[PDB]
């Protein structure tokens, strides 16, 4: 379709106490490769990141106007945003485009600033809020990451354990993927800390 | 391709010992109902029984080649008649050979019979799907008596003659409520050991008394 | 999708499907599609997925205003016109095909709104991709004035029927309860396939992963 | 198509482009330049549909322009990227799209060296070498293999000639002519435009 | 699906990728794209997977029909011109294949590019499929006819190893097939991924 | 869809089938086709449904503003023309299709098919998609002067004709006698339906 | 118009072993959203030594199946042997090409033993090209088994592990275990499945419960 | 068409029709042949010359392509078929190969036309 | 076009129409639809006339061996298979639709629709673009064992019901009387039709 | 598009090709060689589709260096043009259409030296000079002033050199070596490839 323009790849899944995002640094034009340095995570502030697939215009699209409506929320509120409220403000930012929707499908992740609570979600072209307990995935390689996921998730896990889980997730589901490689970022998000590591992956 | 007398939905369930299928007497060109007595349900040697959906023009050009089939193998007195799965293996090919020509027979057909102590139900289509289910209907009585016929064999996979036919008369009286192309006139064909028997016209007693409901 | 709706003797009752696809996947296997209007009164989306939602919200939150502003519990029929004069406004666009219930002071009352705008006041009906198994059930083991204790059992096996006899349709069984009293919500009331066991974990030991440019930021 | 490149060096920027304007079967203007001035330190490379490509870079040229004068110092080749996006990105939608491919290059005096790579749907990427048009597939393979960051600019133009003289072995089209510019902290600076005298 | 091959003083080198995928998920990734025909001919494989590798199986069986009849050991311009016969009796219907045919014949390291419509080209260099252009960049970079053996293998890997890197639908490993006067030998199978970081560093 | 209005001396009789039809399914079984506009008219709704309560509301809107400022029941003559500007006006969007007949103090019984934006009054009126068997039935068996006990089985009669032929028409007859006593809504169950020639 | 063509769903997995070659397909033929069946065996018994499964068009699967047993017969009657693993590929990928400008449309995965006893799997494209691999999957669901096989199977993206070849014991629970999880994400796939090992000894076939919905 | 057998066998296994054939040959004109090193050479004896004949007209050695010639003796009404046969196969062969035909593969094919009209029917 | 046919006691009566029109422009004024396939056989033409012509032509030839060999009156069965093989063979190219009628000397009178390749016995059968406007007449006004006078009377009644609603109907009705004796051709011309509501 | 050209002198026939060979973006044989030999003195220029150029070309090759080996005779520059085009006018209503533009240059010994146009509906023209492609824009403009019948092989070739770097110029295609060769009594001569390095 045209959201495979571009391809792209975005997972995140939700541990204990932390969650973790990760995407791939393929940038290219159907079947032709550009830069390697694209960015599809973007950081929301402490503790809370966002991903974005589909085509690479509406990714900085959509998400400068993001950091346009967090940095007027926070600037209002006294408090950071939740993880939940950010799901329903970008669920009203792909809706009022219904009729002319941005082509993208983010997928949010981060923790409850009031103590440990994760949290993370996934939408669609009109911006269906989807809560999951587990996982979601977004892009033109859906269909691999779901039987990804599917088997390697557990119900809790420490941050060790995330990692291991989205790295070979993501590595193995983009390796089937025509239009997605080329090294994989993955974002760790704790309580305590955020690990921020890029995957030598397979160059092709 | 062109609208020439379409059929309606046709049902079918095997029970213990036995197969019953019920199919509306209504004929219809387009929307309307043109003709209201009409046989759906042909009867195949003794063993078996044939029943269809879709167009009619192509049912009797059907009931004329099966009709042949089956007395040409007569006249040779052999002994050996054909089982209702060769006549469902049959027309799975007829169906086919006319896709592949792209000159399909626009059908759907429900093989019933009762065969060495086995009920063979049996459904073809146009596009030559085929298989056996305990349980049969199709156009929209796959979407309506089917999950009607279902709900019953899986809490009871073991249905009597008696049961069976009032299951059945239930499925035709809900298609006479939900489906727009029925008609309450209907045929409840059941073969067993004794031979195919196709019943009467029959009908179906319905309720309407919820239209006082509505207004209230 | 489906979604269906019965009215019993002292009130009505609202079940739906937990599953939610997108093409041929399982995107979500639980989910909500009874939503919350007023306090007696509840819907059913099915259709499109964010058009059935954004769409109960408007509801939801001009029959706050409205309850408010009067004082008053709401009517049912007062959501139907709010629900059939938006949907029809956006020419059919919107996809949201809508199951109204809810008990007033006139006494139960079921409606049902289809996407271009269509409503009829009835005893009972289903919508969505897997309506027509629901209401083949409805048809049949319906009969006017059913006590409550009988009502639930006939509403979910008129979704289960509707559950395993479609694709579109799959995961628990919502059911909303209204009475007089009313707001009784039961969630994941039936469950149709119970096992989900996935045993053999896949968990590895950490310490193989060809990783590069690791690094950590304090917070 | 039109065919562009650039690379960026340790203290350079070297870029270079096709001279020829085609029509038709015929060439109109074969020492047409696509090299559009910025700022000083700044150039820009369109190449797209004939009218599209001056018509837009040039709403680029003077708003650079009016930001320098504004607030008396130029926008850095960071901000001037992403200023060229929104406005390529909100065409898009609206009643008049642009189709246009552009290369941002510029020096900076903190940030350094800068180039930068945009399709007609406005997607920024920033790499170290790019290159635009059905020349871009034979080429950025060339770049592949003879890139290096340490490389210094008297092997870059000798790395540039080898991938420019292969346009005229496998590339159909004519390109006889490519023009060639180099940016540095002393600003822009013109090099020998590169000919082959069919 | 990248493909090359070239001729210099010491014969034939042929190199291509493995990965054949259909739309954005990848069907398979080891897939053998060289076609072997007779002892000392070799094909290539381009464009519909099933059609070339059906019709240069005919090939392979006319040059054993013609072998087996004269006995005269086909030549490589011979074979080139039976492939493009059989496909121009049904041109129109939708078959596509790209081809090249290598070998080494009493004239000479002969090489030729059939196509599927009946393009027959001999000629000193050429590379066909989707990243083609990637490889004709690296290929013409300075190659020679007076280059030695290690030198040409270098060339042949280093053709494929940036081609399939920019390339989307190529990648997978390179597969080289060296050419001299007896017959075609396999130089390696070598993973593009583990050849990028070596390159790179 | 089965609509038909007959008129008489004291009143007319406004007869409608049920069976609503979403292509070759059956959404809704019992669903009532006559929607009051005002005391004593009826509109009997067709075609589209979704366009024909929309029409149906916004002239039964329109018209009781009518009847509030005036400070007496409208003419059945305005409640057709209400429906009329609203079909010709949005003919392009909304394909609906109604029938208007009621009684008033003035001229009586009236029917008026509104279809397509045109307006006509009519003794006898037929409407919907299962109107077109029954064109035989109302030119023979129909006559002038019909006591209401015989317009009653006059409407009963036909419509039963159309629901056998028609396989979008079906269910329930639902039969309204409005005279200037009041309005008797009746409801014809399929058991008390006429037959007639059943091959 | 005609449609000659409907989608009726399906998964088939191979997976080649050293001495085990296991081929396993789910049991719904659905087309569009209804279920016809909730029993359709996609997996078919060739010979003793191999089992093909057909996804795609199910009327082209019953067909194409009645070809190839019929020249299964064919080829026993002239060659007086039965054909081997690699005859079929290359039997049925010009038996699928006659069909070139009106294609059947399946997914054909054979796999068996070989001359050596060893797992060869063949997978094929409705046009007709065939290639050896030791695990490949089809269908609607096909997306979701590779990449859990290039892990375990394969142990790719994972630096300083040891390859083990597969064992017959872990084949078994990784078949299972893939599509507990692809009957749950797709909608074509569950109501049952069927497990097919053919090993030396022969083939035994094994049912597997999947979520109902 | 006429379908019948001409050419069969006999008692004694001699086939009438290719012996009688060869009989024709046996009246021919007169050709020989040689082979020298670089060169080669071929002859034919006319006795039908009245001197009123053209002797171009009436040549019996030909040539089939540019590298290889022919003569024949026999029934000279048949060779003008079997030769306008051979130039055709020269010509075919180069559209098939670009290599120039080979002395032997056109003898082939004078051969196996030679067999196809023994086994014909009719023929 | 509009074709009828009852079946009585002693034989069948056969009514049509007259009128022939291509698109919204009449070609033939008058023109005969019963084709007599036979002494007492007669067809009923509906459809495209180039193609009902053709066909009623091939089975008054084939049907007419089949009366020579049987030196013998052919059924009508045999004419109604006849026009059926002919119809659904080439059911592609013709659009053609005919109705058989007629009388025997073993089942008496008999009417078979052919409609789009397919067979029914009825015991009154109507036909064409016509036909739809009256299925109310005849499912009311028939009766079961009505004598010749009252046949002839409920043929003429119910097809000039339709050539007033029928734009593509139209003109003089023809009434063919079949029985054991022989056939009685009559014309009822437009001052014998009868009259029906005007407005 | 790829380029023919010919020019017809007194004794002489002088014709020229594109050396090119190009698929996609990319030119795949810069060497290829366009010129077919029908006879002695009979060539014959083919341009078109890929496919169809070679494969109707070498159906009429074939025919004529049989009617040479038959008759003993070549054909001569006339008949064997009216023979090209009731081949290729015959397989335009056929299923097998042919796209192709020919140029037949021949000398003979009577009728003297001979040009031949055709284009892909076979329709044949007698013409001194001749060119196709899109290069037959930029190039029979500059025939048309220098050209005179009197002309000499010296000239024509210095006149044939003005027309081909035109086509460097303006001419947006590549191009960069043009074969070239001519035709007298003394049959064909290869001439000295024009080359743009």
């Amino acid at each position: 379709s045209i959201m495979s323009y571009n391809g792209g790849a975005v997972m995140a899944m939700k541990g204990k106490n932390c969650v973790a995002i990760a995407a791939d640094r393929r940038f290219g034009i159907q079947a032709q490769m550009v830069t390697t340095d694209f960015q599809k995570i973007f950081p929301m502030g402490d503790r809370l990141y966002i991903g974005l697939a589909g085509l690479a215009t509406d990714v900085q699209t959509v998400a400068q106007r993001l950091k346009f409506r967090l940095n007027l929320y926070e600037l209002k509120e006294g408090r950071q945003i939740k993880p939940y409220t950010l799901m329903s403000m970008v669920a009203n930012l792909l809706y009022e485009k219904r009729f002319g929707p941005y082509y993208t499908e983010p997928v949010i992740a981060g923790l409850d600033p009031k103590t440990f609570k994760p949290f993370i979600c996934s939408l669609d072209l009109i911006g269906c809020p989807m809560v999951t307990d587990d996982f979601v995935v977004s892009g033109t390689c859906t269909e691999q990451m779901y039987g990804m996921c599917e088997s390697l998730w557990e119900p809790n896990m420490d941050p060790e354990h995330l990692f291991e889980t989205i790295s070979q997730a993501m590595l193995n589901a983009v390796d089937r993927d025509a239009v997605s490689g080329m090294g994989v970022i993955v974002h760790i998000i704790e309580k305590d800390k955020i690990t921020t590591r890029t995957l030598k992956a397979r160059m092709d | 391709q062109n609208p020439m007398v379409t059929g309606t939905s046709v049902l079918g369930l095997k029970f213990e010992g036995g197969v019953v299928i019920a199919a509306d007497m209504l004929g219809s060109y387009g929307s309307l109902a043109r003709f209201r007595n009409i046989s759906r349900i042909m009867r195949v040697n003794n063993s078996t029984m044939l029943g269809a959906s879709g167009d009619y023009a192509d049912f009797q050009y059907l009931k004329q080649v099966l009709g042949q089939m089956v007395i040409d193998e007569e006249l040779l007195g052999d002994g050996h008649s054909y089982s209702p799965k060769a006549i469902h293996s049959w027309l799975t090919r007829a169906m086919y050979s006319r896709r592949s020509k792209m000159n399909p027979l626009w059908n759907t057909m429900v093989i019933g019979g009762y065969a060495d102590g086995e009920s063979f139900l049996g459904y073809v289509d146009m596009l030559g799907v085929a298989y056996e289910a305990p349980s049969l209907a199709t156009g929209y009585g796959a979407y309506l008596a089917q999950p009607l016929l279902r709900e019953v064999l899986e809490k009871q996979p073991v249905l009597s003659q008696t049961e069976a036919r009032e299951l059945v008369e239930r499925c035709m009286r809900v298609l006479y409520y939900r489906d727009a192309r029925s008609y309450n006139r209907f045929q409840i064909a059941t073969v067993t050991e004794k031979g195919v028997e196709i019943e009467g016209p029959l009908s179906a007693e319905t309720n309407w008394d919820i239209a006082h409901m509505i207004s209230g | 999708t489906t979604i269906a709706g019965l009215v019993f003797q002292d009130g009505v009752i609202l079940g739906a499907d937990t599953r939610a696809t997108n093409d041929s996947v399982v995107a979500d296997k639980i989910c909500e599609k009874i939503h919350f209007i007023a306090p007696k009164i509840y819907c059913c989306g099915a259709g499109v997925a964010a058009d059935a939602e954004m769409t109960t919200r408007m509801a939801a939150s001009n029959m706050e205003l409205h309850a408010l502003s009067t004082g008053r519990e709401c009517r049912v029929a007062t959501v139907t016109r709010m629900l059939r004069q938006t949907l029809f406004r956006y020419q059919g666009y919107v996809g949201a095909s809508l199951i109204v219930g809810g008990v007033d002071f006139t006494g139960p009352q079921l409606y049902s709104v289809h996407p271009h705008g269509s409503y009829s006041r009835l005893p009972f009906t289903a919508l969505g991709s897997g309506q027509d198994a629901a209401i083949a059930v409805l048809e049949d083991r319906f009969q006017p004035n059913m006590t409550l204790e009988a009502a639930q059992e006939l509403l979910v096996e008129a979704i289960t029927a509707g559950i395993l006899g479609d694709l579109g349709s799959g995961g628990n069984v919502d059911a909303c309860v209204i009475t007089a009293a009313g707001a009784k919500m039961l969630r994941a009331l039936s469950s149709p396939t119970k096992p989900i066991e996935r045993s053999s974990q896949y968990r590895f030991a950490p310490g193989t992963t060809p990783v590069l440019s690791q690094t950590v930021v304090p917070l | 198509m039109e065919y562009l490149i650039g690379i960026q060096g340790p203290d350079y920027v070297l870029v270079a482009s096709d001279r020829v304007a085609a029509s038709n079967i015929v060439q109109m203007k074969d020492d047409h330049d696509k090299m559009f001035k910025m700022s000083e330190k700044i150039l820009l490379l369109c190449v797209g549909e004939a009218g599209d490509t001056v018509q837009f870079a040039e709403y680029i040229q003077k708003n650079v322009q009016l930001y320098k004068m504004r607030n008396g110092y130029e926008l850095s080749p960071t901000a001037a990227a992403n200023f060229t996006r929104r406005n390529l990105a909100d065409y898009l939608r609206s009643r008049t799209p642009y189709h246009v491919n552009l290369l941002l290059a510029g020096y900076d005096e903190h940030e350094g060296p800068a180039l930068y790579y945009m399709d007609y749907l406005a997607a920024l990427a920033k790499a170290p070498f790019a290159a635009h048009g059905y020349g871009a597939f034979l080429t950025l393979s060339i770049l592949d293999r003879y890139y290096t960051p340490t490389i210094s600019r008297e092997k870059a133009v000798e790395l540039l000639r080898k991938c420019l003289e292969e346009l005229q072995k496998r590339f159909i089209l004519n390109l006889p002519t490519f023009s060639v510019r180099i940016i540095d902290r002393n600003g822009i600076h013109d090099l020998d435009n590169i000919s082959f005298p069919k | 699906t990248t493909t090359l091959a070239f001729k210099f003083q010491h014969g034939v080198i042929v190199a291509v990728d493995s990965r054949a995928s259909a739309g954005n998920y990848i069907a398979t990734l080891k897939v053998n794209k060289v076609i072997e025909i007779n002892p000392y001919l070799l094909g290539t494989m381009s464009g519909c997977a099933a059609d070339c590798l059906y019709w240069e199986r005919l090939l392979a069986k006319e040059c054993r029909l013609y072998y087996l009849r004269n006995g005269e050991r086909i030549s490589v311009s011979a074979a080139s011109k039976l492939l493009s016969n059989m496909m121009c009796q049904y041109r129109g219907m939708g078959l596509s294949m790209g081809s090249m045919i290598c070998g080494w014949d009493k004239k000479g390291p002969g090489l030729y590019y059939v196509d599927e419509n009946g393009t027959r080209l001999s000629g000193n260099m050429f590379s066909t499929g989707s990243g083609n252009s990637h490889a004709y960049g690296v290929m013409d970079s300075g190659y020679r006819p007076d280059l030695s053996i290690e030198e040409a293998y270098d060339l042949g890997r280093r053709a494929i190893v940036h081609a399939t890197h920019r390339d989307s639908y190529s990648g997978g490993v390179v597969n080289m097939y060296h050419m001299k006067e007896d017959g075609w030998v396999k130089v390696e199978s070598t993973d593009v991924s583990d050849l990028m970081h070596q390159y790179r560093e | 869809t089965t609509i038909m209005a007959v008129e008489f001396d004291g009143g007319v009789v406004v007869g409608s089938d049920s069976r609503v039809s979403a292509g070759e399914a059956v959404v809704n079984r019992v669903f009532d086709k006559l929607s009051p506009l005002h005391q004593h008219i009826y509109c009997a709704l067709s075609g589209s449904a979704a366009d024909a309560q929309a029409i149906a509301d916004m002239a039964a809107y329109q018209l009781e503003l009518h009847g509030m400022e005036l400070e007496e029941p409208p003419l059945v003559l305005a409640a057709a023309n209400v429906v009329r500007n609203i079909t010709y006006k949005y003919r392009e969007d909304l394909s609906a299709h109604l029938m208007v007949a009621g009684w008033d103090q003035r001229e009586g019984g009236q029917v008026y098919g509104t279809m397509s934006g045109m307006l006509i009054r009519q003794p006898f009126a037929i409407g919907g998609s299962g109107s077109t068997y029954i064109y035989g039935y109302v030119d023979a068996a129909y006559k002038p002067g019909m006591s209401p006990e015989e317009c009653r089985r006059f409407t009963t009669n036909a419509i039963a004709l159309a629901m056998k032929r028609d396989g979008s028409s079906g269910g329930v007859i639902y039969l309204a006698t409005i005279t200037g006593a009041g309005v008797d809504h009746r409801v014809i169950l399929g058991d008390e339906l006429p037959r007639f020639y059943d091959e | 118009r005609f449609s000659p063509y409907a989608f009726n769903g399906g998964t088939v997995l191979a997976i080649a072993g050293e001495d085990f070659s296991i081929v396993a397909s789910d049991t719904r033929l659905s087309e569009g959203f209804s279920i016809h069946t909730r029993d359709s065996p996609k997996c078919y018994k060739l010979t003793d030594k191999t089992v093909i499964g057909c996804s795609g068009f199910h009327g082209d699967c019953l067909t194409l199946t009645k070809i190839i047993e019929a020249r299964l017969k064919m080829y026993k009657h002239s060659n007086n042997k039965a054909m081997t693993t690699g005859a079929i590929a290359a039997m049925l990928s010009t038996i699928l090409y006659s069909r070139r400008f009106f294609p059947y449309y399946v997914y054909n995965i054979i796999g068996g033993l070989d001359e050596e006893g060893k797992g060869a799997v063949y997978s094929f494209d409705p046009v007709g090209s065939y290639q050896r691999d030791s695990f490949k999957a089809g269908g609607s669901a096909s997306a979701m088994l590779q990449p859990l096989l290039d892990n375990q199977v394969g142990f790719k993206n994972m630096q300083n592990v040891e390859h083990v070849p597969l064992s017959l014991d872990r084949a078994m629970r990784l078949v299972k275990d893939v599509f507990i999880s692809a009957a749950e994400r797709d909608v074509y796939t569950g109501d049952a499945l069927k497990v097919c090992i053919v090993t030396k000894e022969g083939i035994r076939g094994e049912t597997v419960p999947l979520r109902k919905d | 068409s006429y379908d019948r057998a001409i050419t069969v066998f006999s008692p004694d296994g001699h086939l009438f029709q290719v012996e009688y054939a060869q009989e024709a040959v046996k009246k021919g004109s007169t050709a020989v042949g040689v082979r020298g090193k670089d060169i080669v050479v071929l002859g034919v004896e006319k006795k039908s010359v009245a001197k009123l004949q053209d002797e171009r007209t009436v040549r019996k050695i030909c040539a089939l392509d540019d590298n290889v010639c022919m003569a024949f003796a026999g029934l000279t009404a048949d060779a003008r078929i079997v030769i306008n046969r051979a130039r055709v196969e020269c010509q075919s062969h180069r559209l098939t190969v670009e290599d120039p035909v080979t002395v032997e593969y056109i003898t082939r094919y004078i051969a196996s036309l030679k067999q196809r009209y023994t086994q014909s029917n009719g023929r």
